[PDB]
């Protein structure tokens, strides 16, 4: 694959770290460039990294079910800082519980995600739709 | 304040709570005189550290859930469920995540919002803003002894609150509230604020009210060593004795293979026990809690019971005085109370099953159990060499050198060098060893035990497997085996 | 006929088969030359007694359900689904209740009414009214061996049709289908044509086709002492070896104590294989089934999740072969298709979590395993002297004098006067021992354990205990303990 | 003096018995003259059994579910073998698999059966509805 550049993050109050490891091996393995802020990381930190690195993509990893909250708001900072149309991604354990997935994923669409990942989503598949969705495949 | 390990005087200690009760406006209702009346007046019954002294006494294990939503009323609903359609023999309250970085506007915010959703958007019970009243109703409220669930590296306000509110146990440690939990927090910075946590309780101790402390012993939950995970307690123990605490449950978390779970729980015990006496603390009621599988969970539910009722097995038959009960929501999100409950009627079915039931001694468990003490002394000993006799100066320089080192922890403060993997039975070993001091001959029955599963599978033990064993239990097995 | 422990010869076989096959016409469809050759094209993987020897030699505990319907293509969508969502190692066919007691009309009219309702009214395959065509089709839709699964006293055409139709295990014995099954069937009679079941089995292995057997271990479910069990598997082992079986998996129930179902299960094992190659049977190939608890189960499933697992773990540490699988419906009724894979993924997902581990020897499982080998080989020596060297013989008359005596059977041959009870660890003992032909002291031990209940209990031992011991497991513990 | 008299089995095809002697036990202890014909009774052998005694109720136990077909008709068999009125219980397990239970006890009680009974009902229960039922409370 044609090298990318994403940041990878987990947001917010957030401290689950095993599975921004794990993302950062696959995305790394598939060829892309991964910069990694870890995790603990407010809004701020994603946009900061997207600009010094010209990402292509961010990734936003949330676990902890505050995620709805701590999302709101990302693709207007990001256009604002100019990154205008940059690919946002999101999941994890995205919301509190089990819930409904249809009403899930409308709710981080309509909040300006590009695309919405349910609990247990396999790397390969984020690597897949972002060749896609980077013409890349 | 500079870190020793001794007792805060009395001066002290009275200092930091003038400044810590600040922090947010709710600390105004902590009245220690008054606290202390209040405490007293509880039953025994939902006294968290007498109905473990029972618990011993008697020779069984209780079921404790974790549970916690963000508005007062749907809490309390919530644990009732649990206590009276689950049976728990322990309440949590497990405290959102907003509440464990301090940040008690963003609560707010959360409870708000949670009251407009008519759901939780927060992950746990905002304990610091409900203050004591709020807590207060939540052990009213209930028939069961209360102790706050969290992963806070300041805890400071938080123990007041929930104390103050009658909740007779506070969980956490200066190593296992900060190095799973944190990013930017000093281990020196998290043991001084935990010191104020444990002397919170010594306090309550020198009056007359009994307080249940639990070191977190599960950390990361994700391969982490009995001897790196059983150091790390007893380290918290020792730090909690100084300070004055006299009722502690050490903690470990499943690893998977039952021999080499049962071996780290006795030597978690024993080792405590061991070590409080050789420091001169000869009034510590030591029991233990088992955690249920603290790793990935698989998503179908029937496969979730299999993980929670072998978990419960092990549990009993190491005789543990305390499990941690998973839910069959465990890979998705915040258990309902019906599937919290479901966990907990599992559980205390798989105990009732086991009762008085105990594991033998066998020749396989006590060679694992030689092998975890004489691991955990080489951590422990070198702690003390560093500290040149203090344990807590120990603890500093023992992260900063990389003699202790937790699996996958996000503090910036763990080397992150040693590196775990499971051997051909599935017992978890040390695969890099970083700077943990073992002896050659320690690191030899690592390599050993791992090179059966090298022959087994056809592969060179490595970080792959590693992976593979992080995914395993998700994917419907204890072993990442190939494929 | 009369009754002897001696293999029948191929003219008495060939002539009682002519009789059996008109017992009803589908008995038609069987033509040994040809099944001889539809067995043959089996695959290995659908073999039963093939996929036994691959599992003893992997060392894996394989998951096999109970499962039946009325109709055809009902049934092969269950078992498909219980196989491909269930995850199944072995598939059984179990037979419902007209056919075991040979009333095959009562099973066409089933087979109507369930047609008309839409739903099955039968409880399970009525494998003798869809003949070899049927079994057959059932087998060619499935990728897993089959077994038929009863509880038959006179399975002489069931056998029949099930082998010609491809069913390459057929369960069942002369005193643990006899027994709990019937009422007027004398030992003698059953044990007779049960010969004629083994003696099919025998015929197949003599032209090279591989057929498994398995007696029925667990009885009547309800607190049979691993030591009488296990002399009535070692019987009906030795009975079929002598018809030329080759291939048998002695089973046992669960009685809940892991130390004591262990122990069973070892000894078994072991005193099975003793006893076949003191009787000069040396080609015969002993794999173990372990029952998960076959006595009442909780009405709630997450409880029943919890029987089924910790099942699981005893049967896994055991080094079982085979496991049978309860469902979350025990309580209430047959499972559903989705409650069966349920249980079956509960199953495998405890044994996936104990991959390789087995409890180690103890002193404690040492005693154990001692007591039951000698309570075992006094019921053997006393039934051989009975019968003065013929063990068939010997069967007929222990059950007459009350020497072998299974509890609450139904059978009026039962003596019904040998009592069981749990002592104060769960461990199944004699309550009283009727004509049992314990010596002295081991008489004693079991006293001395029930001793210690009634001291824990402070109530004496009594037939309550045998009533709370009952009604335990429903009401949620292992122990029928007071109030 | 009236001491009263049950007929107490397991209909059909059925061989379970520990619940049966659970049964017997109990409403013996009740003080009930138990006529107890056992596992695998035609329902022949209850009527008889019914006759012999001059039983005042018949107690039907079916678990294995298999009593939906083995139960249709006693009451008729009842009336004109000159036992009108008997009280007839049935109670285990009587039909195949979790099924609504208001469906199944009506489906029951319109085969003639005066109580009918759900999985796991306690003898207590069956002896008190018994003594209501004879008046004997
Ligand atoms: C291990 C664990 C812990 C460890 C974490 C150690 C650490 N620092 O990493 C410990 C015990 C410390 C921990 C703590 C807590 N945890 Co936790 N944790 C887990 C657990 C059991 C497994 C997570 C894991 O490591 N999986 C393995 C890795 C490889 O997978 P992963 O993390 O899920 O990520 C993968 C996929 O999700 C996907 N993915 C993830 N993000 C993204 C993003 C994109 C764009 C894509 C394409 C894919 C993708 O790919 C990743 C790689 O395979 C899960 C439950 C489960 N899954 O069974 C709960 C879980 C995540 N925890 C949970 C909670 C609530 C907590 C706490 C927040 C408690 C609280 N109320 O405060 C605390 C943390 C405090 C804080 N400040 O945040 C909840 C979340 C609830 C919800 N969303 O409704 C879970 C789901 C458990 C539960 N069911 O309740 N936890
Ligand atoms: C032990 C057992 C066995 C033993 C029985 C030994 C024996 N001969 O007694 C064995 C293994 C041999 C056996 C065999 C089979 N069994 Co079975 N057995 C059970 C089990 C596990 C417990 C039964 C028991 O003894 N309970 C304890 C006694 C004290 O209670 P009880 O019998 O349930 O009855 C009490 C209450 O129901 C009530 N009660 C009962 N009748 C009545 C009547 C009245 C009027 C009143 C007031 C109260 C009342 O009081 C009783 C005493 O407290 C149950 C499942 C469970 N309950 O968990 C399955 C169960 C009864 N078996 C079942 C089946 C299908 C079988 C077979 C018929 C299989 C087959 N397909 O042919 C065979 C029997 C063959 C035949 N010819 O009938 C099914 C019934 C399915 C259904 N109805 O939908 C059950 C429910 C299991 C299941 N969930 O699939 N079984
Ligand atoms: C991964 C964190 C460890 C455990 O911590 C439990 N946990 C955290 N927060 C809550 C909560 N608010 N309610 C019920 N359980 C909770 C998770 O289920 C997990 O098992
Ligand atoms: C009580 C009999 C022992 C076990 O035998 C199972 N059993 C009998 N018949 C069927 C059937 N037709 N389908 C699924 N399970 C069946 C019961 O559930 C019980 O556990």
């Amino acid at each position: 694959m044609e090298k990318k550049t994403i940041v990878l993050g987990v947001i917010g109050s957030d401290c689950h770290a095993v599975g921004n490891k794990i993302l950062d091996h696959a995305f790394t393995n598939a060829g892309f460039n991964v910069v990694n802020i870890g995790v603990l990381s407010p809004q701020e930190n994603f946009i900061k990294a997207a600009i010094e690195t010209k990402a292509d993509a961010i990734l936003v990893s949330s676990l902890y079910g505050q995620g709805e909250i701590d999302c709101k708001g990302l693709r207007q900072k990001c256009d604002e800082a100019g990154l205008e149309g940059i690919l946002l991604y999101v999941g994890g354990n995205i919301v509190v519980g089990k819930q409904h997935w249809p009403d899930v994923e409308k709710r981080f669409k309509d909040m300006g995600y590009d695309r919405v990942y349910a609990p247990g989503t396999p790397p390969e598949v984020g690597i897949a739709d972002l060749k896609k969705d980077l013409n890349i495949e | 304040m500079e870190l020793k390990n001794k007792k805060w005087t009395d001066e002290e200690f009275h200092k930091q709570r003038e400044e810590v009760l600040q922090q947010w406006p709710t600390g105004k209702e902590v009245d220690l005189q008054e606290a202390v009346d209040y405490l007293k007046k509880i039953p025994a019954e939902k006294n968290f550290a007498e109905k473990l002294v029972l618990a011993k006494k008697k020779g069984i294990t209780m079921a404790q859930p974790r549970a916690g939503v963000a508005l007062l009323d749907e809490h309390i609903e919530l644990l009732r469920y649990l206590q009276d359609e689950g049976g728990a023999d322990f309440l949590p309250s497990t405290i959102d995540a907003y509440t464990r970085q301090n940040r008690y506007d963003e609560c707010e915010n959360g409870i708000k919002e949670s009251e407009k959703a008519g759901r939780s958007l927060l992950n746990g019970f905002p304990g610091v803003n409900h203050g004591v009243k709020g807590c207060r109703k939540v052990l009213e409220a209930v028939n069961l002894p209360l102790q706050a669930r969290h992963g806070t590296p300041d805890s400071r306000l938080l123990a007041e609150i929930i104390h103050a509110g009658g909740w007779t146990s506070n969980e956490g440690g200066g190593i296992s509230y900060n190095v799973p939990y944190a990013k930017n927090v000093t281990i020196e910075k998290s043991l001084l604020d935990w010191q104020y946590c444990d002397r919170l309780v010594g306090f309550y101790e020198e009056q007359g009210v009994h307080i249940n402390r639990e070191p977190f012993g599960p950390l990361t939950g994700t391969l982490v060593p009995p001897s790196m995970s059983n150091a790390v307690g007893i380290t918290e123990a020792l730090l909690a004795a100084e300070q004055g605490v006299k009722n502690i449950t050490v903690g470990y978390g499943e690893c998977g293979n039952m021999i080499q779970d049962i071996a780290a729980l006795r030597c978690l015990e024993e080792q405590t026990n061991e070590y409080l006496k050789a420091y001169g603390y000869n009034d510590v009621f030591v029991t233990t809690v088992f955690h249920q599988w603290m790793g990935g969970f698989p998503q179908d539910e029937s496969k979730a019971f299999g993980v929670i009722v072998t978990a419960t097995t092990i549990a009993a038959l190491a005789g543990a005085t305390k499990v941690i009960v998973k839910t069959p929501h465990e890979a998705i999100g915040i258990p309902t109370k019906e599937a919290n409950a479901a966990g907990i009627k599992a559980t205390k079915m798989a105990l009732n099953m086991l009762e008085g039931q105990r594991m033998p001694m066998s020749k396989e468990l006590e060679t694992e159990m030689a092998v975890i003490k004489a691991e955990t002394k080489c951590i422990l000993d070198k702690m003390f060499e560093l500290g040149k006799g203090d344990l807590a100066i120990g603890t500093v320089k023992a992260f900063e050198t990389g003699v202790m080192d937790i699996p996958f922890g996000p503090s910036k403060y763990n080397a992150g060098k040693m590196m775990p993997v499971r051997d051909n039975l599935g017992c978890v070993r040390y695969l890099e060893f970083g700077n943990v001091p073992f002896t050659e001959e320690i690191k030899n029955y690592n390599r050993e035990r791992l090179q059966e599963r090298a022959k087994f599978e056809g592969r060179d033990v490595s970080f792959q497997m590693v992976i593979d064993d992080i995914f395993a239990v998700g994917k419907g097995r204890l072993i990442g085996r190939p494929e």
